[PDB]
């Protein structure tokens, strides 16, 4: 990972969020859970959606297109012709294969850097309060609850 | 108590591939290429293709006799020949900038037939009936093409004729006719009488002249002889005037040409359904919203764009990792 | 005591996009996408261009009458045709290979018209003077082009004519001459005399021969007769040599051809004016140093590249966030 | 922003500092200000005017460029030569607009990236000397004048 | 007691280039641009090239007296004409769709030459020897084309002959003849007697015939004399048959021709050597494994993409910072 | 550098360390040296290597393509024929020499980012048990040695 997140110092994923691609753990007294962060998931998800629309607009749909004949004096220009249309077909397959393999590693990688992220907006609210252990998870100090989880899971916490 | 930071995951299969890496699984992924169609010639914008079946252009437009089906035929979305596709020029011969016609029916989406010389009115002092050969047999019997018509010497009187026609349709007419060429000397008289004939087509922008070329040529569906066919457009307006003294094929009926775009002649052996499509390529009709297709560089319609590409997946959530 | 990082930010608007995300405002950008121009046809290196005007490429080397402000140019950076520019063969008739003709001049920078065959003087046993119809009228009265001459009999004695020229220019000389089909054999008697004339072109590379065809065609201003023109570049020290038996429309003037690169023809109803630029096109000049424009494909000088986009603007700057 | 920096731990930017992109605020007895660091700032300029003059390379001029004629029995030829100017015409479109589409989102990184590299450029000079608060601002412990303020907008400072 | 994270480095002085900064001196990188080459003409795949030297396809073909050397081939990897190929057609004349043959010969591989029409068999009634001049002379003598005869009357008796060919190849045949056009009406009568002859080829797919076009031009290496030569591709099973009365310089020598792809005609003035490669260009043969090449757009076998490029050095290695 | 490590917080290159391209130092009693990651340095050069595979398999090696010939009437067709040659070209080169400047970039932040990420590998690692100093180098508390060092330069270590 580009950013050192994703499959790095977190090693896997959660099979059981299902609320969003980025989220939460949480283990309080009452119980444990999983919530993904709306902030979050959904910026990304607006991102790759504006993404994959862009570059399906650089693409202008094909409109009617037919062959030509030529008689047996005309051979220089039917392969004139010839080598026209697989020169334009050689370009569009490159550009099109090219774009998506380009593409492809940038989306990985901005999902690696929306977690490392999280991961730092998070860390620089409890700071003390807490200890930084493995797998990107964080040991309370002052043992809070669930009112407090989602000061956390919210930005609103409060306690150098 | 704690609390972790983490990324979704599922049982997703779907791979992607990146410059760094090859077969990477993703969470969530589109395809953007097309791949699949319905097998079927189909109808765009609610008419149907014109199919020539055993016929090609050549014989549809000159009338060949075994044509007859295309007969009534006046409007298509696009034209259709096949793999036996050869019934046209029944009697051998050239067809004179014959591309440069389907070039041209390629933006026509329309025509009205009609007779511009009638075989019984604009032919006296000339022989109309008794102009068929076995070449273009019918039944079983010798026969011609239902648009040309074979003039011959009325009781060895040639006498020098002049036919005209003025354009007043409004739109283009497609004029055809034709120049035949006998193998020998003696059939020049037994046809047109004159031993030295001519044939004068000419308008304001089309001018020229047409002399027997008479000589020993191999058979041909049992022929020596040959004949040319031609063609042109005549504008609004002007006037197209035949000239001839014996080997003028003439012109029984002309089309009135209505321009469209967006049409075109295709190679197909592909089934006509009542389908309608919005595209439509030799192989079948697609419908798609995809960017791309590998099906067919042939297209009709607004389709995805052709590529050769075999696989085009996009990426869209992240790097897939279970760890059940 | 603190101290904080930070990054610039301002009142500015400009927005780009990004695959991300559109619309975003930045601090500092630029726009590589020129859309501006002067509206006028100007001068590319000081020369100025060569207006048609009414007149086209035909009418202006052949001499059309109506074309008598050009007979004076010599050079130009580009020749300009515009929306009536429909003086040009004046008597119906084909200009064999006239796109032909254009491309060439489009590489032709300057020439030197000179009479290859004086009227008076390369013509006696023929008769000059009385060579002029309706169709090419001037003032009123008839007349022909300026460059070519209507040879007719001399009293019943049309003898057969054989003159030649020498290129001795160092240059290309443009060589144009017509053929003329009268209309009933009646007229071939009263104009050339000879019923059965002909006229026979020939070089080192050149070989053609022609003869009149007579027929009946519709009118055309007022004629069913027609006149074929042609060309031909004769290279430096070959002979061209005509010989004719009557229908020769004689070359009265040729052209020393110039070749310069980088010149061409354009359509355009432009005011001309004294202006000076590096880049012209029909819609007017353009004067930038961006890389891109979307005011014309058709270009002349050095020019950005020509493009279908509405906008182009590059981030320089950072995402401006003014949060006052 | 995909390091984090811009419109995000740092949450907005400063309509005042005006001597370039990147700088320090700082408020000593003394009074206030503000400074840019021109080590950030003239780098960044550098390579953004390389790169703008580096696009605008591969783009060469286009020189004379006019139309060709084709008589009625030419409608082969004419259309060829109609795909073929078409054709160039796309791509050259396509290619125009990704290629500023695709470096607009490589700038705007670029300069997060500079932001947050210049804040861990003197957080790791202050170290216990001072706190982090927000907005990436840090708090001093021995309480440091002018004098002082121009060793950190320097990289001098010393005091572990 | 410590501990350092670093990265390699060295003296490696190559340099790389980046959207953001030029001439980065890196660790390790690869260069994709091949510009050098062999400097020779060599085989492709064991076959050698077919060097044509003073003379060009024209004179190979026809059978020009200077291009003998030729006379043995049969088979050749690709075509090569010289700066010097000017040996091709002796005879005045011109070579009817001449440019349309080259691009057939592109896709020959190889072919069989064979005695279509036996000089001493074929030609009885009809004179065979004596048909030379002094414009195609050897050794010092006056002669003419290996492959093509000069059929002149036989004492004032030049009959109507009418001989003809069937094509059992298998393959296709490349026929090849002329036609002569004396300057003179007294040197028609002396050559082929009859004043007004003819010529006519014809088979399936051809049909053309030919008159002499006698006249007056310019001396081309003493001659005001022409001949046109003419070729057509006769199909497997079809027959063609010529039949004149004079002017026919008929067909000799013929080829039965091999299809092969990938083959074609170059102009280079390089040294042919015994040297085998994937990959040729007029400038020499290539052997590389990169994917571009600026070494010349002319290309035969397998290259890399020809390009304008100077430099295209990709980085694999880190930024190189000794700090030694 | 987009990850401020390399000619960045960890200001050179080590001509000595030849085993790859990223390593340790190591200074214990028994003795001083450099030992490069497998680990990292694998990896970078698989990927380096798929990347320039991926590159020359996009461009498809061309086959025979001779020139044609016209007739002094054929100057239109002559000229679209040269009209089509030039543009293909102009195309191919613009393609190749940008994919090249693009790739370049984005190979040498790779680097960078690769660098980075193993100093906060090791970080992780300590901590307590030693203290950052300057270039990317740690001062051990606890003294360690060379059986040590090898359970960093491992990631085994064990000692929060
Ligand atoms: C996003 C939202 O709903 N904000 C509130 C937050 O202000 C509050 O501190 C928290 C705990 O009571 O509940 C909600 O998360
Ligand atoms: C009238 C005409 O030309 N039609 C021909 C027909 O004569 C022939 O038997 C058949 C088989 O090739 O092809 C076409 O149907
Ligand atoms: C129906 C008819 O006229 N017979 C011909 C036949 O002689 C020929 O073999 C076949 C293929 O060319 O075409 C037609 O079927
Ligand atoms: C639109 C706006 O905010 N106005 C000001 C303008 O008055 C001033 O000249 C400029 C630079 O000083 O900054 C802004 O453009
Ligand atoms: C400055 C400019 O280009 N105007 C656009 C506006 O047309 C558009 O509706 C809006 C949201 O898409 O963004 C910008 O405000
Ligand atoms: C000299 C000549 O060719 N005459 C015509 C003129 O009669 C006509 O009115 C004009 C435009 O219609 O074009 C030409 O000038
Ligand atoms: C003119 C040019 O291409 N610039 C560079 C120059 O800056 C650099 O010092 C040298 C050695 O790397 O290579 C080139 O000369
Ligand atoms: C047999 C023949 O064509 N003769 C000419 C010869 O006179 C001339 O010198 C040479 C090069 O110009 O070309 C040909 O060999
Ligand atoms: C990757 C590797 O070599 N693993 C071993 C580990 O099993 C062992 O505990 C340690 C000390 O014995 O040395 C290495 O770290
Ligand atoms: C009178 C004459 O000269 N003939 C036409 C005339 O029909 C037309 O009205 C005129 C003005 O456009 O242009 C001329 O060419
Ligand atoms: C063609 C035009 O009007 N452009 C002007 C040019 O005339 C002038 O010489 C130049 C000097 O700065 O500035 C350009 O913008």
């Amino acid at each position: 990972g580009l950013f050192g997140a994703i499959a790095g110092f977190i090693e896997g994923g959660w099979t059981g969020m299902i609320d969003g691609w980025y989220g939460y753990h949480h283990q309080n007294e009452q119980g444990s859970g999983y919530a993904a962060d709306q902030k979050s998931t959904q910026n990304a998800i607006d991102g790759i959606t504006n993404k994959v629309n862009s570059v399906i607009e650089k693409m202008n749909t094909q409109f009617t297109a037919v062959g030509k004949e030529f008689n047996n004096l005309e051979r220089r220009i039917e392969n004139l012709n010839k080598k026209v249309d697989d020169g334009f077909l050689d370009i569009w397959t490159y550009n099109a294969e090219l774009l998506v393999l380009l593409e492809n590693e940038r989306t990985l990688d901005f999902h690696d850097s929306n977690v490392r992220n999280l991961y730092e907006k998070v860390k620089s609210q409890l700071k003390n309060n807490a200890k930084e252990i493995g797998n990107g998870c964080f040991e309370f100090y002052h043992k809070c609850d669930d009112a407090c989880m989602e000061s956390v899971r919210n930005g609103t916490y409060d306690y150098p | 108590d704690t609390i972790c930071i983490g990324y979704h995951a599922n049982n997703s299969t779907d791979t992607v591939d990146t410059v760094l890496e090859k077969n990477v699984t993703v969470t969530h992924s589109v395809n953007l290429l097309e791949d699949s169609h319905n097998g079927k010639l189909c109808k765009l914008k609610g008419i149907a293709p014109l199919q020539l079946g055993k016929c090609n252009i050549a014989g549809w437009l000159l009338g060949n006799p075994e044509c007859d089906l295309l007969l009534t035929a006046s409007s298509w979305s696009y034209i259709v020949e096949t793999s036996n596709s050869e019934n046209g020029t029944c009697y051998p011969g050239d067809f004179i900038d014959y591309e440069e016609l389907r070039e041209q029916l390629s933006s026509v989406s329309s025509f009205e037939k009609f007779e511009i010389f009638p075989k019984t009115s604009s032919w006296p002092n000339h022989e109309t009936t008794k102009g068929v050969t076995a070449a273009c047999s019918y039944a079983g019997a010798s026969s011609f093409y239902r648009n040309l018509l074979w003039l011959t010497k009325k009781g060895s009187s040639y006498p020098k004729l002049s036919k005209s026609y003025v354009n007043n349709k409004g739109k283009e007419v497609l004029v055809l006719w034709g120049v035949h060429h006998p193998p020998t000397g003696t059939d020049q008289q037994s046809l047109y009488q004159n031993a030295d004939a001519y044939v004068s087509v000419g308008s304001s922008k089309y001018n020229r002249r047409f002399t027997p070329e008479i000589a020993a040529r191999p058979k041909v569906r049992d022929q020596a002889g040959r004949m040319n066919y031609y063609w042109t457009l005549l504008e609004p307006g002007d006037t197209i005037t035949f000239e001839a003294t014996g080997n003028l094929i003439a012109p029984w009926y002309a089309f009135a040409l209505n321009r469209g775009s967006g049409s075109g002649i295709i190679t197909s052996d592909a089934p006509v359904h009542d389908c309608n499509t919005k595209c439509q390529t030799p192989h079948g009709a697609i419908n798609s919203s995809l960017p791309f297709q590998n099906i067919h560089p042939v297209t009709i319609g607004e389709c995805p764009k052709y590529v050769r590409s075999t696989k085009l997946r996009m990426a869209t959530g992240l790097r897939n990792i279970p760890a059940r």
